[PDB]
């Protein structure tokens, strides 16, 4: 899905 | 140049403030042991009382106006 | 005396400034499609409505294009120079302006993504058409958009705010705040920003974009 949040 | 001579005299503070507030001569004579000229008193009262000497609209007017006309130990010269 | 009077006409000050009591906050436009209103119907074309299937989105994508092109209007989307903030080597802005739902453009770079629309001649834009897909592209959905205006890259200035909650359809934005008399926008420089996506996204797609302006024989 990517777009991994911190 | 003159103020030290005023501080030299003692009764100056009391008489001047009483002159400022325009107190009647009766209260002067109760606790002051030296004569005070009533004619001098009336004359100094007359001299003391001598007087011959929306909010967004002012910002445009006055702020601009103060710079429309301008000429070049603190001020102390009021 | 003609010189003195015209100078007053070019730059009226005492007549113009009423109170000088502007609120100076940026106006925010609501894009939600759950409330029915006359003003919203003017800016939202596809109509208020489970999440539709992608083919239904493609079908409504074409019907939205047809309705927007149905009215008397001139399309000059291809009459301007485009320069996005960054590519990703997979899809340039051509697939964003190809009027096809299947193909789309993607940027890749800094978080405040920029989309530049430069014009060659003074064109008077009246309606700007943009298509969103919240359910189809939720990962790269544009959540906050700020549209600028200006005559040059030098004098770009803020025009309007746009907040995205749920809009799976074409969005029409005619301009009236700038000029009430003309009911249209007059600029040569338009740029778009996408500072943040939905659910804390990183990048952003753009499915469709269009620009709208007004105006026996021998073969």
């Amino acid at each position: 899905l990517s777009d991994i949040t911190n | 140049f003159v103020k030290p001579y005023f501080q030299e005299r003692k009764h100056l503070v009391n008489v001047l403030l009483y002159a400022m507030l325009d107190l009647p001569e009766e209260e002067l004579k109760e606790k002051i042991n030296f004569n005070v000229d009533m004619k001098a008193l009336l004359s100094l009262v007359d001299t003391l009382h001598d007087s011959d000497i929306i909010r967004h609209a002012m910002l445009y007017e006055h702020i601009l106006n103060y710079y429309i006309a301008w000429v070049p130990k603190s001020s102390y010269i009021k | 005396i003609g010189i003195n009077k015209v100078l007053d006409h070019l730059a009226p000050s005492e007549l113009i400034k009423p109170v000088k009591s502007c609120h100076n906050k940026p106006s925010v436009l609501v894009l939600d499609d759950r409330i029915v209103d006359a003003a919203t119907k003017d800016l939202y074309v596809n109509g208020f409505q489970q999440n539709p299937t992608p083919e239904n989105l493609q079908h409504m994508f074409h019907q939205g294009i047809e309705i927007l092109d149905s009215a008397r209007m001139i399309n000059v989307t291809h009459l301007a120079l485009w320069k996005p903030s960054s590519f990703k080597l997979g899809n340039p802005v051509d697939f964003a302006l190809d009027d096809n739902y299947d193909t789309f453009w993607q940027s890749d770079g800094g978080q405040p993504h920029q989309l530049d629309i430069m014009f060659s001649k003074r064109m008077d834009i009246c309606v700007m058409a943009i298509f969103f897909s919240m359910i189809a592209d939720e990962s790269y959905a544009p959540s906050l958009v700020k549209v600028y205006a200006g005559h040059s890259p030098s004098d770009a200035r803020f025009y309007k705010m746009l907040e995205v909650r749920n809009v799976n359809g074409w969005v029409a934005l005619r301009f009236l705040d700038n000029r009430e008399d003309d009911q249209l926008l007059k600029c040569q420089f338009i740029r778009l920003l996408f500072p943040v996506n939905h659910e804390n996204g990183k990048d952003t797609h753009l499915r469709g974009i269009r620009l709208y302006v007004p105006s026996a024989i021998l073969r």
